[PDB]
Formats: C-alpha cells, structure tokens, sequence
C-alpha cells in the first residue's frame, strides 16, 4: 500500500471524442491529471503544461513531431488554437508540415530530444484499439512521466480491466502550472481521451508473483473498500469491521483580536536615541497598541536572532500578555 | 568457560544451557561498479565563468560519470560546509540516481537561509528548499571575481511576490506587484513595485554583504538505478561463498545466488516484507541476483554436573550440519573454540546436529532434552551419549469376555504434595 | 536473537547496544521460560501413564466397535481416522523440522522456531496407550494394578453409577450398541463436514503467525531516523552523527521487542491455564466417571475418549439422555 | 552535576531518568504476572484444603494417586505441604465370571458385587477385596427371563 | 482511537504518528479482543438454557 | 505549532509523542491483565452455576 497521488476509483472522469472539426479545451492541473486514451494511428502525440500560457510565466511543451519527441519549457507564447498538420506526397510517405504551436521562445532552461513516442505494438493497423494511459506529477519542481501501451477490444466505452503504468522520465522543469491543454495529427478516423484528476489517496497494489500490478482497491472509494484496505487483503469474512473514525470538518474560520489599532512605538526602542548602559540596563513598557514582527525580522542591517519558546516567524499570529 | 560466561559463576548445574549463537564471518570483498570512466564536469560547475542569479538559478545536469568529492572537501579556500543526510567523508563510498546540481550567488548574511525550514526573503521569493533536504551545499566568497568598484548589478533577487513558493520552485515572471489596496498597470506606479531588487556589489562592501557563490547538490540516493559513482575500482565477482559485497554502494554481507526474478529495466532493486534488499542487478552484468546472508544458528551447550565431570557437548539447532565441516576456522566465528569439530562422533537429528555425543540404541528415561525426541546422558570409561526417550515399560493386559482379576491384599501410601501460596511483599 | 534482531552485523550498533545492559539477556531468559512450559503442559497433560499398554488382537466386544477410535496398522504411523481428519483440517504453519514463503524471512533475521520435545508419533502412542488401557480395564488402571473386565460388564457398572439399575443394559445390549456405533458415525460425518470446529486451534496458530509478521514488519520503520536501513545510514553518516540515528533505531526496535515479549507471556499464561484445565478433564473424565453436572459433556456421563490434534485434544464424551417422558399420577 | 551545568546537565538527566523509568515499568509489570500465577497457585491450595482436608474426594487423582481417605496440612515457607493417604490394592488373582444366574427360569442379578467362580462353585465378592460369599436371596435381585 | 489520542485534529501531528508503524493498530485489536471478550464471558455465564 | 516553526516543532511534538504513546501501552497492558483477572472470575461463575 501506498499513501501518495492517485486518481479514484469508478471516478467521474471528463470524456471527449473527435467525431466534423473540433477544438481541446484547456483543463486545470490542479493536484494531478490522469489521462488516457484509446485512438487509433497515435492520434494524441503530446501536452501543453503551465499556468498563464501566454508568455507572462513559463509553460511546458511536449510535441511528438513524427522524427522524435521534444521537450522544450521557456517563455512560451502559445496561440490561441495550436494544431498539428500532415499525405503520399510523391514518397509514399507521410509528412508533417505545420508545427505552429508557439510564437516566443525567449528564454529556455530544459530542453530534450531523443527519439519518438509511437510506440505502437503487436497486431497493427489497429485491429484492437489501442490504450496510452499517461498520469504526470508535478511535485517540488519535478515532473514526472509515466506512460503505457495495451490492446482493448471494446467499441466505445473504456476498458473494464486492470493495468499499471511504468514510470518514462523525471523532468526537472520547476515552474507553476495550474491548468494544461492537449494536442494534432490532421490529415478518415476518431479518437477520444479522457481527463482524469489524481488525488492523495492510498490503494492497495496486488503484485503477482512475477511482479506486474494484476489488481488494486481503494481504501476510502467505498465502505467495502475502506474494509479491504483495512483489512489489507482482497477477502472479506462475514463480521463487522470497525474503520476509521469520522469527525465533522469544521464550515469556516473566524478571527476574532482585540479591536485595538494605535501603532506600537517600537521606533522609541529600537530608533531611540541613547540607550543605558548594561549595568543599568533599561526598561520600557508597551501595551494597548498595534506591532509587527515582520519589519524587526526582515531588516538585512541586524546580525543575530535567537528566540526561545516562539519562532521569528509565528510572532504575527500570537498575542502577549504584556 | 562459555556457559561460566553465560552464568556468571563458577559452577554450572546440568543441563543444557544455550549460549552465543555462530555466525560465518564472509570470506572476502567484492566491488561491483559500473565501469564508466569519464571524469564528471566539476570544472563548468564550480569553476565556471558566470553563475546565474539567484532569482533564475541556473541548473546544470551531471550523470554518467564518476565524481570525486575529495578534491572539494580537502580544499582551504572554501568557507562552509554542511551536509543533509551524507556526510562529507562518506561520499566516495556512495554512488548517486542523478545530480541536480543549482549553484547561485547571495549575500555573506543570507547564506543561513539556503538550509530548509529557515525564514528569509529569498527562501521566501526565489528558492525556497524541501523540508527533508539530501545532499550538501559549498559556500565561499567571491567578490574579487564577480565585484567591481562601478557595480555588479548582474545578479538580481526577487522583492515581492504574491505567495510563498514551493520546494525547488523556480519564477522569471517580471510582473508588477499591487502592494497598494488598487491595482494598476504599466511600467512604473506609486505602490506599485518592480518584483525584482538590483545590487551594487563593490569590494568596498565589508563581511556580510559579499557575494557568496553557493552550489548546491539535491541528488537523491539508492532507490532508481544509480549512474554516479565515486573512484573506487571493479572487482570480479564470485558465487556460493558468505561474500561482502557492494554494489552502487549497496554494503551487505551474504552469499548470492543467480534468481529467476524478472527486473524490469527502471528497477534495481528487490525488497522483501521487512524492507531488505532480496535482489539486485549487476551494473556490469545485467543479470539478476538473489542475496542471502550466509547461515547462521544458535549454539548449545550439553553438559553434566561441573563436580561430575568436565566434558561437554555442542548442539546446532536448525542447522544441517554439513556446514560444520564447511566452518573451518580459517575464516573466523563467533565461537572461538572449534576442537569438537574433529569428527566420527556426527548424529543429525530434526532439532540440528549434536557433536560430541555418542549416539547408541537402548533406550532411557530422558534425563536432559535436546529436541525432537532426542535427549543425552551422562553415564558409562564415562561418555556424554545420545538416546532416544523411553515412553515407558510395555505391559499388555490378558482380555477375555469371561475372566476377572479381583484385589486380595491392600497396600496404604502416603504422598506429598508443595503448593506454593505467596511471595515476598516489596515496596520501591 | 535480541542482537541480530537490533543491530544485525554491525559492531558499531553492537557497541550502543551495549550500553543498555541487560535487557536482551532478559528478553532471551523470557522466551527460554515460556518455551521450557509448552514442553511442561504437553508433558502433564498426555503423560499420566506410565505403561503403554497394547489392546488384544481379537475385537469382540460385545458389539461395541472402537474401528474409528483405534490406530490403524496399514498408515506407517499409529492414527485412527478421526485423528487423521483432526490432523488434516489444521493448516500448521513452520513446525520447525529443519528448514534447510513468509517463514523464510522470519528466520534469517534472527527469529527461530524450535522443536517439541515429544513428536507427533509418541503423543499418538501415549493416546493410544491410554484408550487401550481404559477398553480393556476400566477405571482401575488409573487407581493401580490393572484388571480386565468385561466390557458388557463396565457398561453396565457404568450405568449403576448413574442410578439406573443394571439389567437394563442385559435387556437392550444390542439396541445400545447399535446406538453407540450410529453415534460415533455421526461425529464421523460432522468431523469430515463442519469446519468451524477447530477454529479454537487455528486461532492461536493465526495468533502466533501474525505475531511473527508484525514483529518481522517492524524493521522498516524510520521511528524519526532518515532512513531504516542501518548499512545505508552508514555508508552515508560518519562516525559522529550516525549515533544520532541509530540510538533512535535502537529504542524503537527495543519497544517492539518489549511489547512482543509482553504479549507472549500473557498469551503463554492463558495457554498454561488452558493446558491445565485439559489435564484435568482427562484425569476426572477418562479414567474415571465424574458427577459434575456438565463437566464430561452434556448429560448423564459415562465415559469418554481422548484423540490427538496439532496443539491440542479431542475428547468424545458419551452421556445418557432420556427421551420420551410419560407424565403419571403421584403420591 | 559536578561537572555540567544545568543547561547541558539536563540532557544526560532526561535520558537517565527515561532509562530509570523502563526499568522500573518492565520490573513492575513482571512482578504483576508473578503475581497472578501466585495467585492461581493459591486458589489451587485453598480449593484442595477445603476439599481433601476437610473432607472426602470422589474426584479422580485430585487429592493424591488412588483412593483418598484422609490428607494433613504442614507449613512451609511461603507454601503448604499435604500428606495424601491413599488406599491401593496390591495382590489380584484372576477368576472366571458371568453376568447372571437363571435359576427358577428367572435371571438374578447382584445387588451389590460381581459373581465370581474359581473353577467348580459360585460365590459373590464387592469389587475392590476379595470375600466370597454362598449364593443367597438377600444377594440378588431378579427382573426378567433367561432368554 | 490512537490518532485521535496523540494528536487531535493535527495533520502535521499525524504525518509524525505515521512514522511509527503498527502502534495504533496493535492497541486497537487488544481493545477490540477485551471487548470482544467481555460478551462471551457474559453469554457463557447466562446463556445455559 | 502557533509558536515555533516546523523544524523545533519536530523536537517537540516527537517528544509528547513518545509520551503520550507510553501512556497508552501503559493504559493498554493493565487493561489487558485486568481482563484476564476478570476472564478467571467469570469461569469460576460459570462453574458455580
Ligand atoms: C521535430 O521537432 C524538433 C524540435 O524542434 C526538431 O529538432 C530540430 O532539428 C534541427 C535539425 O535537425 C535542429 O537544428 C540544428 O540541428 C543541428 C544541431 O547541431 C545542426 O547540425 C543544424 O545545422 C541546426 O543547427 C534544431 O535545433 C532542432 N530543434 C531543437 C529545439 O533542438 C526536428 O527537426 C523536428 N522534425 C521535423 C521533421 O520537423
Ligand atoms: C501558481 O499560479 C497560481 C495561479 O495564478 C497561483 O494562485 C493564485 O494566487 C493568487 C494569490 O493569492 C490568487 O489571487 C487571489 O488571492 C486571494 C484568494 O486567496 C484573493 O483574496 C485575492 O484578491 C486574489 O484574487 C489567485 O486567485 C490564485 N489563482 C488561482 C487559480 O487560485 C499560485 O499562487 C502560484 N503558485 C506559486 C508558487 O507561485
Ligand atoms: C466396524 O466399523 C467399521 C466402520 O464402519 C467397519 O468397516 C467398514 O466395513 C464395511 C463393510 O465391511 C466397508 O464397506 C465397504 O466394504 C467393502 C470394501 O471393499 C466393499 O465390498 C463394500 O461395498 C464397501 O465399499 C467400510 O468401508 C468399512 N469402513 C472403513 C472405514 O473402512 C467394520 O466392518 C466394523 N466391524 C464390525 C465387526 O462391525
Ligand atoms: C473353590 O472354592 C470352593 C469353596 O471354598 C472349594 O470347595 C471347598 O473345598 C473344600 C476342600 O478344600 C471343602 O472343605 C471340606 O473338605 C473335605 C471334603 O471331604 C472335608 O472333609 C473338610 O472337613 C471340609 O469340610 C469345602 O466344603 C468346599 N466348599 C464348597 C462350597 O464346595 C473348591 O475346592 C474351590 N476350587 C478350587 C479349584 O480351588
Ligand atoms: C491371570 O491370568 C492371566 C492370563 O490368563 C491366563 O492365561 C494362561 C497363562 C493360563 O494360566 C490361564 O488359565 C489364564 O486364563 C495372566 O496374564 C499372564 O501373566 C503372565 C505372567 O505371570 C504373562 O507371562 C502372560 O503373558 C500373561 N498373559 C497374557 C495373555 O499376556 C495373569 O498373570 C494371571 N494372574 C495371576 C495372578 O496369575
Ligand atoms: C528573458 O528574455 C528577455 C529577452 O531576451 C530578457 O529581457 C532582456 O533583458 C536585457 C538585459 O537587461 C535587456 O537589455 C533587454 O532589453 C530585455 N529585453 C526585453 C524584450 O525586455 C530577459 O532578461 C530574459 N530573462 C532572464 C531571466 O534572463
Ligand atoms: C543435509 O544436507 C545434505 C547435503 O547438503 C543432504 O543430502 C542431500 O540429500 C538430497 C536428497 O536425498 C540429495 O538429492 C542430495 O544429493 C544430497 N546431497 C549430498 C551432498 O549428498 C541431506 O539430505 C540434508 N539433510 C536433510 C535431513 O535433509
Ligand atoms: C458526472 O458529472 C456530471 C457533471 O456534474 C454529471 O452530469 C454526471 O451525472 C456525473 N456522473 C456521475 C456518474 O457521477
Ligand atoms: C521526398 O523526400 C525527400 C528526401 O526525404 C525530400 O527532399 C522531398 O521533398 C520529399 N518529397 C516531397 C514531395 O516533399
Ligand atoms: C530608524 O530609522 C530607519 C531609517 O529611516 C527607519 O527605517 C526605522 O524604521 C527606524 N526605526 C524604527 C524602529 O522605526
Ligand atoms: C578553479 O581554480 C582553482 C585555482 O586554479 C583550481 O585549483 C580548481 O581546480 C578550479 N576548479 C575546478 C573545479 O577545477
Ligand atoms: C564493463 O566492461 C565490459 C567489458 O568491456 C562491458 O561488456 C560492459 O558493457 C561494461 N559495463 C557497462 C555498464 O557498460
Ligand atoms: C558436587 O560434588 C562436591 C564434591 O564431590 C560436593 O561437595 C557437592 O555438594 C556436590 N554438589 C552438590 C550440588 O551436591
Ligand atoms: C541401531 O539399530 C539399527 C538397526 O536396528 C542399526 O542400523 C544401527 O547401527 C544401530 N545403532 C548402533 C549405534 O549400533
């Protein structure tokens, strides 16, 4: 078991499909983003990730542009209606033209090219439908990948089925991101993803004997669920399981300080004229009035702070006896 | 003088007294690193021409080679060290997953506020570290290469920002902050404030306000198949031999044997339900390796009354002894002793091997257990020997569906009987 | 093995351990006690005779038929049927028989599992030892010199003790016997059917097993440390703040030590209770006839019966019960 | 505290007295369970006197080896001493027996004892002591047939 | 309940908790066995008919 | 956690932890042997009746 981000289980995933013309909405990224896919020829090639997209902060590029993949994060000023365009153009081959995805590139700290991501396997030509599934993790400046590749043989809906993703690759790119959109392939065809949104939960990973993920429960998607995670087996005996204990979360906050607003005269201390001498030192009483720690503590003039029984940085939320 | 240790007296009752458990010490050493030899870049790190600003920190990737921190360490022109989670001298013993190397240049003041969970303007704006850091952070001045009597305003620092940032977060957004209650736009605006701080490094400036050029490493350590190491050698490997090995820095002493575990490449490592390492793969080699710690078990002691006699017995329980034989005392143990080892006195039994004794047929009364049954005795030109128990005198009873056997003459017995009742009363 | 379980292989955790004194000779004088009394319980409990007698080899009873009780000579050991279904319904987990699965990691980190002292094999002799001795002789094997008596002549002893008068057996003899045989078929049928029997078995064997797992598990916590593993703390941590770890280490792992110790030795105290009550049962019960109400089964006893199991024993109480009441006039 | 001051004194005091207090805890908690098995011994004691001393026991091998007659109390230190007197037969002779004696066409049965035969006559004896005795009415009881 | 105990209504308190292993489970299945135990007790005390 | 920052906030809590903790073994442990105590007494009544 593992207590980290993961998207619930039976969750109220989002749903598209390309049926014609069609455009991506743009998604938050907040706590985690689960997708997947199944499409037929890679369809979906690649992501847009950031937080304003228009070149007032740096975003996250990933575009798999037929020769390889390219990871590029800078100052990127991103169109409105980014688009990837392609036929037997007198090769027998197919080209991709068009790559206008961004116009301002200014400056650039992560970069990579290595190969292409059409990892495409057995059968060909898609005679089963074809399932990515991709979940990236944005935590303390990292991105992590991890990605996957599996025949279903279902119509429309998802897959009913069990799988697991292997991590791809860490990228260190280090910027704030809040919403994401996606990539395309225009040439005949339909494709649809799903826009799923993880979550710090906790499942229960079933490794078989040769060490592949065969099965995984939820320990708070249902009461069932939160038994088995308990119990930390997939059968359940006939009983009652006490689990863990519920408590109401409270609705709001409420501040309530005494109402008093006259600046404290800590520039009569601090800014004084003389002081007395250390055998004599000196006394000075402030009360019934309104200070602030922050300017004693954010001064680059001073040389040291040792507080005892309080920290430097909770004095503003914490109110003295005298 | 084992069991004398164990009770700490100088006579011992009979019995059998369990007593410092064995243990095959390894054989000897082998070292498993992967044989890259180009030498990692330090020079375009530490001795580079410019480092960028704190506020757009630049970050450098160093992999794939091997790194030596002694020359770093040992090195008198530097200032500070302090290092989260490795020590300085035991880096050249580790290997490491990946180098995240940040190096940067702040104020002689605020190199307090690179260590985590501190306060500060730039913790709190432009790099602000994770609360559980790894690594080590390389402070020293340098203000006779990047100061000039005109004024360094190369290097910059964020003043204002909306929110605290997160762990290793990196902003190069030059947006206006609304410190005032209205909001405005454009270049310049009362209450309205550029985001970042301009500095006039000159050497005039006295202790405290220098610059500092500060590196920091944020590698994390043996869990992902590591790919820096330090300088130490190769060496061949061998099988089926108590060895201590390393391999990516992984100490650990066992013997291995080739696994039919299935590593999937972004694995290294194989753990089992204490979180020990079971498996692991060969950096060189790229099979797969089980990893047990070579056998072990406790060791007992038979032995009669010291006034009786001086001849003892050793017992290994849960050991097939055919190890014994392998436990030369070329290779030390934790028994010194090992002259009872000679031989042709060799019982294996379900509870381990007894040496020492010698096993016959009749049987006994058991009079001091070993385990399965089996139990020894001293007695007859005296020997410590080994029997099974007697459950008793076999006796079969004359049934007959006519017949009676009825008492003529009566016996009267009296027995005895000690119940204990109380205990000592004691007050602390 | 208090010092591989805290510090396995390392004379530098070796050394802070023995700053502490004599808490692991504590801990091994505990567990040394409470395995010296298993061997104690099963030794009061099975060994109240000392001579195995050996029943007749002609079987003619009376029409009583002890086929499902007594050993069967074609299995190599000496288990009837029912002690063969008793044995194959418990799952015993590790019973130690050299282990040259889970019971692979318990052991190499210091955790052993010894052998009983009497086997399987000599608990079956001492069983059926005492079931032949009490077939063929009654009560008096227990009291002293053993006498042979008549069977049709101990059922009806038997039902003397319980107040009804002895002709009442030479009058239904065959009719009793055929009661007898169709209730031992019975507990035949129910013992290859039920299986919730010996759950009270399973229990402290599952009791026992997840003991070891949670002891084992507790390795891998930090308990405040940066890592679990004291190699790595090493080879990372110098000499000077490595303490500052391993001290931690140390306390954490003695408190899992502690509290697993103190559960053993209550859970050994209810056993030890458990242990007595048996050998009580068996000396009241079996070599003798008992007139506690409910004490020997539900009923009017008569005589009872012991069998073997993996950790414990069967007993087969054979109790008169009236059935058809007829309501009369009074005086 | 003749060498350390109190500031630094206090961190070697808290881990005395933390190592103080487990040792007192795992002492306390060891005598507890001492106790209770002391007093399961004691109740054992007291049920046997109450019982063997005060009386006579019909329970099988409680109050001694064989049949109880009586049983005396010694001291001891911290314990209780019993002297279990037992009756146990010594000498037994074996003997040809049958379950009834059909006479005037009626099967007779004994009151009290077994019909025994040494070879050529009948007599009856109570079971634990050999005593013959001539077959008389006063012995048998009858009830049903031969058959 | 253990949590509740140590550390009421305190995330960072329980991440701390959650270091510490099967400390909490282990004193709820000892309670759970004593309560647990206080029925049978009384059922086999009353229940005989 | 109102007065002190995280990282003496760690020397802190751990140390109530592992006191409070204490208690509960404590608490734990006689509860466990009362229990007993009171198992024996409830056999004994079962005997009686
Ligand atoms: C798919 O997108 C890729 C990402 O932009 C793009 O890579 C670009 O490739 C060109 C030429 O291969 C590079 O241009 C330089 O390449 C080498 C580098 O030493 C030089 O020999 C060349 O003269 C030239 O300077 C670009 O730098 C590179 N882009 C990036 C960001 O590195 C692919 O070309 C794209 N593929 C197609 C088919 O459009
Ligand atoms: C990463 O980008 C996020 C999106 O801009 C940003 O969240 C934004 O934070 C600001 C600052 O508080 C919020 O502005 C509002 O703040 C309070 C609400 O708490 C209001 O009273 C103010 O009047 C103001 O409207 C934004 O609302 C908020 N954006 C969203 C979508 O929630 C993060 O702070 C950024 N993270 C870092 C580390 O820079
Ligand atoms: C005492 O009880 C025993 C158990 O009820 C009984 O053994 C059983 O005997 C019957 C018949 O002899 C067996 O039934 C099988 O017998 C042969 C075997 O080849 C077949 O021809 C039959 O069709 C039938 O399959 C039972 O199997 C057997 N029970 C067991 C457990 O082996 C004894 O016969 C009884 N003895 C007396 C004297 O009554
Ligand atoms: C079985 O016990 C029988 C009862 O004691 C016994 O019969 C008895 O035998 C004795 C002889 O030892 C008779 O005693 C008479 O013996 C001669 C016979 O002529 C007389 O002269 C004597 O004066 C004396 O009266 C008993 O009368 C006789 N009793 C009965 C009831 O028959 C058998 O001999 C015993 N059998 C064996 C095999 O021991
Ligand atoms: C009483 O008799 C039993 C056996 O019955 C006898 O068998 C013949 C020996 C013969 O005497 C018959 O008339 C009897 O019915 C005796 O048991 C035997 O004891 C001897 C030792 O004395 C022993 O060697 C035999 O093996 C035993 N028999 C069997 C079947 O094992 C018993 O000892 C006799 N009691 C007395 C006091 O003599
Ligand atoms: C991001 O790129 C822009 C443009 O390349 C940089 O802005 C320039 O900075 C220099 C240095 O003072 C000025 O002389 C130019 O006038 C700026 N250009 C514009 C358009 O404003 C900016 O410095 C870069 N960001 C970082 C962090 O280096
Ligand atoms: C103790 O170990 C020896 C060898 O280490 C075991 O002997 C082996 O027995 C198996 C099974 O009969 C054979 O296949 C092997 O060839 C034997 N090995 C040798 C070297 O002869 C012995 O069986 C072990 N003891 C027990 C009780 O299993
Ligand atoms: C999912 O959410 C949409 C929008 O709120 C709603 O219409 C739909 O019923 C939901 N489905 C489920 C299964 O919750
Ligand atoms: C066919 O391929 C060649 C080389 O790859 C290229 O120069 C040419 O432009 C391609 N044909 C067309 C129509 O683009
Ligand atoms: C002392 O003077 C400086 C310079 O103007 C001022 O910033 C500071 O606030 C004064 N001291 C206090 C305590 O206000
Ligand atoms: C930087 O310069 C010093 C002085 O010449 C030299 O000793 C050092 O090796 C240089 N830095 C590196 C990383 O080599
Ligand atoms: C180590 O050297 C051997 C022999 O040259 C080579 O086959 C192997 O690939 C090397 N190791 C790695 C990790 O490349
Ligand atoms: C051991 O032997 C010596 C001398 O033979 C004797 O004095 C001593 O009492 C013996 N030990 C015991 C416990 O009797
Ligand atoms: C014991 O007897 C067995 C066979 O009965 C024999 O193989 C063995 O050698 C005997 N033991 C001794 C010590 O003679």
């Amino acid at each position: 078991s593992t207590q980290d981000l993961f998207l619930p289980f039976f969750s109220n995933v989002t749903w598209f499909h390309a049926i014609k013309r069609f455009d991506n909405p743009v998604l938050p990224f907040n706590d985690g983003v689960y997708f997947a896919s199944t499409e037929k020829s890679n369809i979906i090639r690649g992501w847009i990730f950031g937080t304003t997209l228009d070149s007032k902060t740096q975003s996250l590029l990933i575009v798999n542009n037929a020769t390889n993949v390219v990871i590029k994060v800078c100052e990127f000023q991103f169109f409105n209606d980014p688009f990837l365009g392609v036929y037997h153009k007198n090769n027998k081959s197919w080209m991709e033209s068009e790559f206008r995805v961004y116009s301002s590139a200014n400056n650039c700290t992560f970069e990579y090219v290595s190969q292409p991501f059409l990892m495409d396997l057995e059968g060909k030509q898609g005679n089963f439908k074809n399932l990515s599934e991709f979940v990236f993790k944005n935590i303390d400046g990292y991105f992590k990948i991890y990605s996957k590749h599996t025949p279903i043989n279902l119509v429309r809906g998802l897959p009913q089925g069990f799988s697991a993703l292997e991590p791809l690759v860490d990228l260190p790119i280090g910027i704030n991101i809040t919403r994401f959109q996606t990539l395309h392939r225009s040439y005949a065809g339909a494709a649809a993803y799903y826009v799923g949104y993880l979550q710090p939960r906790t499942f229960l990973l079933k490794y078989n004997e040769n060490g592949t993920i065969t099965d995984a429960v939820d320990c708070a998607l249902d009461p069932l669920s939160e038994t088995k995670c308990t119990l930390k087996s997939f059968t359940v005996e006939k009983g009652i399981y006490q689990t863990s204990n519920f408590r109401v979360q409270p609705t709001e906050s409420i501040v309530r300080f005494p109402n008093i607003t006259n600046l404290c005269p800590f520039g009569e201390v601090f800014n004084a004229t003389r002081f007395a001498s250390v055998y004599a030192w000196n006394r000075k009483r402030i009360s019934n009035c309104v200070a602030d720690y922050s300017v004693l503590y954010n001064s680059a003039s001073f040389s040291t702070f040792k507080c005892y029984g309080v920290s430097p940085t909770k004095l503003n939320d914490l109110c003295f006896t005298n | 003088s084992e069991t004398k240790c164990t009770l700490k007296s100088f006579t011992v009752e009979k019995g059998i007294y369990q007593t410092s458990n064995f243990r095959v010490q390894p054989t000897e050493s082998i070292v498993r690193f992967p044989n890259i030899t180009n030498l990692c870049p330090f020079g375009e790190v530490f001795n580079a021409t410019r480092f960028a600003s704190v506020y757009a920190w630049n970050r450098k990737r160093i992999s794939n080679c091997v790194a030596d921190y002694s020359v770093l360490y040992n090195s008198a022109s530097f200032s500070t060290f302090k290092c989260y989670g490795v020590s300085p001298t035991k880096l050249n013993d580790l290997c490491f997953t990946n180098v995240y190397a940040d190096s940067f240049v702040i104020r002689g003041d605020e190199v307090r506020q690179i260590a985590p969970g501190q306060t500060g303007k730039i913790a709190d704006y432009n790099y602000k570290l994770p609360d559980d850091f790894t690594g080590c952070v390389i402070a020293w001045n340098s203000n006779n290469l990047d100061s000039k009597v005109g004024g360094n305003h190369n290097y910059l620092y964020r003043l204002f920002r909306k929110s605290n940032l997160k762990p290793f977060e990196r902003d190069i957004s030059t947006e206006i902050y609304q410190a005032g209650s209205t909001p405005c736009n454009g270049v310049k605006g009362f209450n309205c404030y550029f985001p970042l701080q301009s500095y006039g490094f000159q050497p005039t400036y006295g202790v405290g306000y220098q610059p500092y050029r500060v590196v920091v490493l944020s590698f994390e350590l043996l869990h992902a198949p590591a790919t820096v190491c330090g300088p130490k050698k190769s060496t061949n490997l061998v099988k089926n031999k108590c060895v201590n090995f390393n391999f990516n820095g992984l100490t650990g002493t066992g013997v291995l044997t080739e696994s039919n575990k299935k590593f999937l490449p972004f694995q290294q490592f194989g753990r089992d339900i204490a979180d020990t390492t079971d498996a692991v793969r060969d950096p060189q080699t790229l099979e797969i390796l089980d990893i047990t710690p070579c056998s072990f078990g406790g060791v007992s002691v038979i032995t009669p009354g010291t006034n009786t006699s001086n001849q003892v017995a050793v017992l290994y329980q849960g050991v097939n002894c055919t190890e014994v034989p392998v436990a030369i005392h070329a290779d030390q143990l934790t028994p010194t002793w090992r002259v009872y080892s000679t031989g042709s006195n060799v019982f294996q039994t379900r509870a381990g091997c007894l040496i020492g004794a010698e096993y016959v047929n009749n049987s006994y009364e058991c009079d001091i257990p070993i385990g399965a049954g089996i139990c020894a005795s001293y007695q007859t030109s005296q020997s410590i020997i080994a029997y099974t128990m007697s459950l008793g005198a076999e006796n079969s009873v004359a049934y007959s569906n006519n017949s009676i056997a009825i008492p003529i003459n009566f016996t009267i017995s009296v027995t005895t009987e000690i119940l204990p009742v109380s205990m000592t009363k004691t007050s602390v | 093995d208090c010092t591989m379980y805290i510090c396995g292989d390392s004379t530098e955790c070796s050394n802070l351990l023995l700053q502490y004194g004599s808490f692991c000779t504590q801990l091994n004088r505990a567990l040394t006690g409470i395995a010296v009394e298993q061997d104690k319980n099963t030794q009061e409990v099975f060994a109240q005779v000392k001579q195995i007698y050996k029943t007749p080899p002609i079987k003619d009873f009376g029409g009583f038929n002890f086929s499902q009780i007594l050993p069967d000579p074609s299995k190599p050991s000496k288990r009837s049927f029912i002690e063969d279904l008793l044995f194959n319904k418990v799952t015993l987990a590790d019973a130690g028989f050299i282990k040259q699965d889970l019971i692979c990691a318990q052991k190499f980190n210091g955790l052993n599992v010894l052998p009983p002292l009497l086997t399987d094999e000599m608990i079956a002799q001492y069983t059926s030892a005492l079931l032949a001795g009490t077939i063929t002789s009654g009560w008096t094997f227990g009291a002293g010199p053993a006498l042979q008596i008549p069977f049709p002549m101990q059922m009806a002893y038997r039902f003397n003790g319980i107040g009804v008068t002895q002709n009442v057996l030479y009058e239904n003899q065959k009719l009793i016997a055929n009661q007898f045989n169709s209730a031992i078929g019975k507990i035949q049928d129910s013992l290859s059917s039920t299986p919730s029997a010996l759950g009270k078995l399973q229990d402290v064997v599952n009791q026992n097993a997840q003991a070891l797992n949670t002891l084992v598990k507790q390795l891998s916590s930090n308990f405040g440390a940066i890592s679990s593993v004291l190699n790595d703390i090493l080879s990372r941590l110098d000499k000077v703040e490595a303490e500052v770890q391993i001290d931690r280490l140390i306390t954490g792992r003695l408190q899992s030590l502690q509290t697993y110790v103190t559960q053993q030795l209550i859970r050994a105290a209810e056993i030890r209770a458990s242990a007595n009550l048996a050998a009580t049962k068996m000396s009241e019960c079996v070599l003798g006839q008992s007139k506690r109400v409910d004490f020997c089964g539900k009923g009017y006893h008569l005589m009872s019966f012991p069998q073997s199991a993996p950790h414990g024993v069967v007993f087969l109480h054979v109790t008169y019960v009236p059935a058809q009441e007829k309501n009369f006039t009074t005086a | 505290l003749s060498r350390l001051d109190k500031v630094e004194a206090e961190v070697q005091i808290d881990r005395l007295i933390t190592g103080r207090l487990q040792s007192l805890q795992t002492y306390v908690t060891q005598q507890l369970i001492r106790a209770a098995e002391i007093r399961a011994s004691a109740n054992l004691a007291a049920t046997k006197m109450s019982e063997c001393v005060l009386g006579q026991s019909k329970r099988v091998d409680f109050c001694g080896k064989g049949y109880h007659l009586m049983s005396f109390p010694q001291s001891a230190p911290h314990g209780v001493v019993f002297l279990h007197v037992t009756y146990v037969p010594a000498q037994e002779k074996n003997f040809t027996t049958a379950p009834a004696i059909c006479h005037d066409g009626k099967a007779h049965f004994p009151r009290e004892g077994v019909f025994v035969s040494n070879g050529t006559h009948w007599f009856v004896t109570q079971r634990n002591f050999y005593e013959p005795q001539i077959i008389t009415t006063d012995n048998t009881f009858v009830s049903g047939n031969c058959d």
